[PDB]
């Protein structure tokens, strides 16, 4: 079944360049007209570019007129968006899509891939274990937490239990503070399994090179 | 440009309800609308297109419609799958533009708070800072006050929000309060409260703890 998979995000400094590549299969590539769709943090899809099936017939929306080029290399099924100038406002979640909803029948988006353009750089996060002491809760139950704070940029990835623990966990959304990120996740679990048993945060800020675990041990 | 002014911008509806979400386009279009649906996961995925055709899939509750320069997509009966971010796309002209959006969320009835305070962790304390977390999980509305209060007095200077997206199984939000103040302030105070008040009581659920010996 068909298939896109973009890939080139990352940390991007303004006035910077990134060229992502947008990897199709189960269709004939050389046939449709690609595009390319972003959405930034918390706001709408907006169109970008579009290439058609030969490559002769470019669009480009007014936001990335002159600083974007996109291209494809039909035999290697793959579309491409090279960036240039890149800006703050450019920072978004970079998705690919067929086209020529004219006839085609099929309609096929990708994943999206992120690029942040920050001027900040990269930071490591903290990983501090929120040991009850006062996690009431309702009693027959406890809740644990787990505060990940000061790393940039996205994402990092936060599991309770190398993942076994999976039910019971509300990870919260990440927040810009400064030029800095943090994150939270409760997770909860009967009285009896804690501290009986040992519930665990396994942080990764992957940008960073950065994994970690913290045995949420009771005391504070 | 050919503005697609969508709406509503958000709505909550009850399951088995129906909906109309609309998109009025600046131009003709010749119905070259198309609808897509954003889920939560990031996934993008195409309803209905040629301003009424559903797609291979798409369930036949679900029918795009058009009069005059007023598109609709009508979901008849709301089953939980539909929980979901939804934009008109117009591909009738170049400068291709989408629609707003919509944020379908689910109306599920009452449920309060379950706030947990938890004091400065002593591996952070030992970095210089301080912060207090205080989990505020599963109620709905979304709608809910959180008060922080160092000892007697009500704080605002350090106080870090972030809300969940409506959960997948129960429909309910869960919040997330974070004071942070150097170890040097945080330890010269002694009470801390996370007082929140929510719809479905009236009195703050409070939740506070305390420092000195222990
Ligand atoms: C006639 P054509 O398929 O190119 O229209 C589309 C253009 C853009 C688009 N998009 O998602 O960005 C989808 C469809
Ligand atoms: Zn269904």
């Amino acid at each position: 079944d068909v298939k896109l998979v973009e890939s080139g995000g990352g940390l991007v400094q303004p006035g910077g360049s990134r060229k992502l590549s947008c990897a199709a299969s189960g269709f004939t590539f050389s046939s449709f007209g690609m595009h390319w769709v972003r959405q930034a943090p918390e706001k709408g899809l907006e169109w970008v570019a579009y290439i058609s099936s030969g490559s002769s017939t470019i669009y480009y929306a007014d936001t990335v007129k002159g600083r974007f080029t996109i291209s494809r290399d039909n035999p290697k099924n793959t579309l491409f968006l090279q960036m240039t100038s890149l800006r703050s406002e450019d920072t978004a979640m970079y998705y690919c899509a067929r086209g020529d909803y004219y006839g085609s029948r099929g309609a096929y988006w990708g994943q999206g891939t992120l690029v942040t353009v920050s001027a900040a750089k990269t930071t490591a996060p903290s990983v501090y274990p929120l040991a009850p002491v006062c996690g009431d809760t309702t009693g027959s139950s406890v809740t644990l937490g787990c505060l990940v704070k000061g790393y940039f940029p996205e994402p990092v990835t936060l599991t309770w239990n190398s993942g076994s623990l999976s039910s019971g966990v509300h990870t919260f959304p990440a927040v810009l503070q400064s030029d800095l990120y943090t994150l939270s996740s409760s997770v909860t679990v009967t009285s009896s399994t804690w501290p009986s048993q040992s519930i665990t945060c396994n942080v990764a800020h992957p940008a960073s090179s950065t994994k970690v675990d913290k045995k949420i041990e009771p005391r504070g | 440009q050919i503005q697609m002014t969508q709406s509503p911008s958000s709505l909550s509806a009850s399951l088995g309800e129906r909906v109309s979400l609309t998109c009025r386009a600046s131009q003709e279009i010749s119905g070259y609308l198309s609808w897509l649906q954003q889920k939560p996961d990031g996934t993008i995925k195409r309803l209905i297109y040629a301003a009424s055709t559903l797609d291979s899939g798409v369930p036949k509750r679900f029918s795009g419609s058009r009069s005059g320069s007023d598109y609709s997509l009508t979901i008849s009966s709301l089953e939980s799958e539909d929980f979901a971010d939804y934009y008109c796309l117009q591909y009738a002209s170049s400068p291709y533009t989408f629609g707003g959006g919509t944020k379908l969320e689910i109306l599920r009835a009452d449920a309060a708070p379950t706030v947990s305070i938890f004091p400065p962790s002593s591996e952070q304390l030992t970095s210089g800072g301080a912060s207090v977390v205080c989990f505020l999980n599963n109620f709905y509305p979304k709608d809910i006050n959180v008060k922080w209060k160092i000892d007697g007095s009500e704080r605002q200077n350090g106080v870090l929000n972030s809300w969940t997206d409506q959960d997948s199984k129960d429909s309910t939000y869960s919040m997330s309060s974070t004071l942070t103040l150097t170890k040097d302030e945080y330890e010269r105070h002694n009470s801390y409260t996370c007082e929140a008040t929510h719809k479905t009581s009236t009195s703050p659920i409070v939740k506070s703890f305390n420092r000195n010996e222990c």
